[PDB]
């Protein structure tokens, strides 16, 4: 095969220098596990036992005894398949552009096939990872003219029957404010018996830096940071506590737990970036490529996420 | 059945489909492996 | 064609509210750590307290009998069984398969305890009750002799289900 | 006036964010592109890059060429320009066409998504007769004479 | 319940009455040995006539658009296709994944030869027809130019096939 096409050594040769997505931070080993399929939709069945009535005392003789109840519920996850399309120079056309300095058409900007691919890979990583993030797929930093997407298609911060604050616009730099609604939010959350985990936040730079202030008369040698660690520390069981920040977010907070039981992540095994063996030839130099990527397969409890939506307006 | 072996040599498309997903497990259970909070 | 979808789903939640286990798709894992009053559900078949030497009979039904006292009716087919009380009183539906149309009952001559259907929320502990002409327990003539053990809990706009133990009948 | 800027940079690219990282004089081509779309190449004179262009005829010595026009003569629309050989691309009128297009500086902010545009006397798009095009985005400046709009062009009217 | 169940069924009609490929599950097989008047069906999919280099756009559509002419509308969320004729019509829709909710369409500068849906069973071969507010053909302001080259071909109540061939805008 590598003997015969070209672009599929390049792609082989390539794929190393692509860089991990920086969503698998967000998230524990044990809670994302692989799934086979590109489009489609699963079905997952939990099964849960109950007790009908109290025990019963074995005690000389006896034939009626208790029993204990069994139910079950199922969740359908829908994924979806997309692609896009990029130009680049034939295989044969390279040493007609081949520089001292650079390979490819400057004025016409045409790049060699390996460098097209790698750009368009870290491009659709990028999306990837806002999808998961934020649950909606767009171009436009507004975040408008979004993709319709599917049904039970959903992430982290558009997942429904969740825990949500609001801060309202006029103490939207009252931290004391930010941390009661924080500690509301805290308060309605429902983990269970599996509430001894540990816990993740994620955070917009302009909240990190909010939080790395001295916690408020004004004290010292403690952060609201550590503040919120302590609060978190309260429901988790005195668990661990992570905190990470990422661009993607604006005036919002993240909280969720890292325990499979509660929120997993089961994608398809094509979502990250595959090339597409149609290929685009004709008289010029010009050749045209396909990159397929699969999105989908956020699974989560409800009552599990403390989302605090900072009012800037 | 991984890109990062240089013994292994696809035959069909299929097969360098399947390699680079299971290049990818593999690289995604390296950074876990490595992944130190 | 959504005025159509928003009818048909109208349609289904009202069929699915008389069914033991309806079949729904759900997009969260709805979570009930607490094992405290995990058991007050409409599809907790069976009893609470079940014998091993219990009879029981498979009949085919018409309408929705689901825990409620049956009576045998006759019509051309074999008999089935029907919901209903009062002196027609024949056994109570503890279990239904709705794919074969086959209810699984308890005859009269056997006692039970378990969770069945109540006419309203007027029913409370140490209550005789009756079995009306749409097989639900009320509170009280009474042929049979039917205590409550507790008080009447509400599942949906209509369903009550409470405990109560069957021993027989007056006289 | 030229599909890359004449000038050089004293600044190298930030390659962090990949929103709104598209609205460039540079973007050639369709923002959608179809891999059985009809393309020509004339001669240019001119320079009708992101314009709709015209047949000109000169004496009858060299051949015909390509310049920016519209209104009855519209021939299709000009999507790159290669400015060594001097050719441009066209994409002819029967065909569809879905990119950026330069827009008439005038009452561009009156420019809205689902608004009727028709081409100009010098290749450009002005809100509205004879040609069926519809904008997708509002005007996007960039330069002080400089506005770009996202249109799609299938073909003629009655 | 038997109420109920008439409704469901009766609201399940309804809604796959108006679906490419409705899924009907039969107790017996169906006889369709003989090879002639067997594309006459709703669920016959693209054109009669297909060429290699043809153009195919897919878009999000509202409603249900298919076998029917589309315009485009824009709204926040993308431009979508709206089932709609007259002079705003920027194409034709041929396929629909109802999973994706995802239809395809040929625009009008290209030309289709295939079966649509016409307003009503008035439709003879050779006649000039136009695309109507609800994508619809209807009989003759003929902005395009289709002309029906069968007649009108009953399924159901309003279900009305013409093999027309569209080939442009008049002038």
């Amino acid at each position: 095969l590598f003997d015969e096409n070209y672009y599929a050594k390049a792609v082989a040769n390539i794929i190393g220098e692509v860089k991990d997505p920086i969503m698998y931070k967000w998230f524990s080993p044990d809670q994302i596990e692989d799934v086979d399929l590109q489009m489609g939709y699963q079905k997952t069945v939990k099964w849960d036992a109950f007790l009908n009535a109290n025990p019963t005392t074995i005690a000389n003789e006896v034939n009626t005894i208790s029993t204990i109840g069994f139910s079950s519920e199922v969740v359908r996850l829908n994924y979806l398949k997309l692609q896009y399309k990029f130009r680049h120079l034939k295989q044969t056309s390279e040493k007609f552009y081949t520089s001292d300095s650079y390979i490819g058409d400057i004025n016409n900007n045409l790049l060699p096939f390996a460098q097209a691919y790698k750009l368009a890979s870290s491009e659709i990583i990028k999306l990837i990872n806002h999808f998961v993030l934020t649950g909606t797929v767009s171009i436009q930093k507004d975040g408008k003219n979004q993709k319709r997407l599917l049904p039970n298609m959903y992430g982290l911060l558009n997942m429904p029957e969740q825990i949500k604050e609001e801060v309202a616009s006029g103490d939207k730099d009252k931290m004391d404010k930010i941390f009661e609604k924080i500690e509301a939010g805290l308060s309605k959350l429902e983990l269970g018996d599996e509430f001894s985990t540990p816990m993740m936040v994620i955070v917009d730079p302009a909240t990190s830096l909010k939080l790395v202030k001295p916690y408020a008369a004004a004290s010292s040698c403690e952060k609201w940071e550590d503040v919120l660690i302590q609060t978190i520390k309260a429901i988790n069981n005195r668990e661990d506590v992570y905190i990470e920040t990422s661009n993607l977010l604006k005036h919002k907070i993240l909280i969720y737990p890292l325990n499979s039981e509660l929120i997993k992540f089961k994608p398809s095994k094509y979502m990250l970036p595959t090339p597409n063996e149609q290929v685009d030839k004709d008289s010029t130099d010009v050749a045209h490529s396909y990159i397929d990527f699969v999105l989908g397969g956020l699974l989560a409890t409800r009552k599990t996420i403390l989302q605090v939506n900072i009012k800037q307006s | 059945a991984s890109l990062l072996d240089s013994n292994f040599v696809p035959i069909n498309f299929t097969e360098f489909v399947q390699a680079i997903s299971n290049t990818y497990k593999q690289r995604r259970i390296q950074f876990y492996e490595n992944l130190k909070r | 064609t959504t005025q159509l979808v928003k009818e048909y789903q109208e349609k289904r939640s009202k069929l699915e509210k008389f069914m033991k286990n309806p079949q729904h798709d759900a997009s969260l894992l709805s979570n009930s750590n607490e094992f405290r009053d995990k058991n007050v559900e409409f599809f907790a078949s069976g009893g609470t307290r079940t014998s091993k030497f219990d009879k029981l009979e498979n009949h085919p039904f018409l309408g929705y009998p689901y825990k409620r006292g049956v009576k045998r009716v006759i019509q051309h087919y074999e008999p089935h069984v029907e919901a209903g009380g009062g002196e027609d009183l024949y056994g109570i539906c503890i279990d239904i398969d709705e794919f074969s149309k086959t209810a699984t009952i308890v005859p009269i001559t056997n006692n039970f305890e378990g969770y069945l259907v109540a006419k309203d929320s007027t029913v409370k502990v140490k209550d005789k009750l009756i079995f009306n002409k749409d097989g639900a327990l009320e509170k009280v003539k009474a042929t049979i002799n039917a205590t409550a053990l507790t008080d009447a809990k509400q599942i949906s706009n209509e369903v009550y289900l409470v405990k109560v133990a069957v021993f027989g009948n007056k006289a | 006036l030229m599909k890359n800027p004449q000038q050089d940079s004293g600044l190298l690219s930030n390659s962090i964010d990949f929103r709104d990282q598209n609205l460039i004089f540079s973007n050639s081509g369709g923002v959608c592109t179809s891999s059985k779309d009809k393309i020509e190449n004339y001669p240019a004179k001119g320079y009708p890059y992101k314009r709709g262009v015209k047949l000109s005829f000169g004496d009858g010595t060299t051949e015909l060429e390509v310049e920016a026009g519209g209104g009855d003569d519209l021939y299709g629309v000009c999507s790159d320009i290669d400015e060594f050989s001097g050719m441009a691309t066209v994409i002819p009128i029967t065909n569809n066409f879905t990119g950026y297009l330069t827009l008439k500086k005038d009452g561009q902010n009156g420019v809205n998504p689902g608004d009727k545009l028709n081409f100009n006397q010098h290749g450009e798009l002005e809100k509205v007769k004879s040609v069926n095009a519809i904008a997708l985005s509002k005007a996007h400046k960039l330069t002080e004479d400089l506005f770009i709009v996202l249109a799609s062009v299938f073909g003629n009217r009655a």
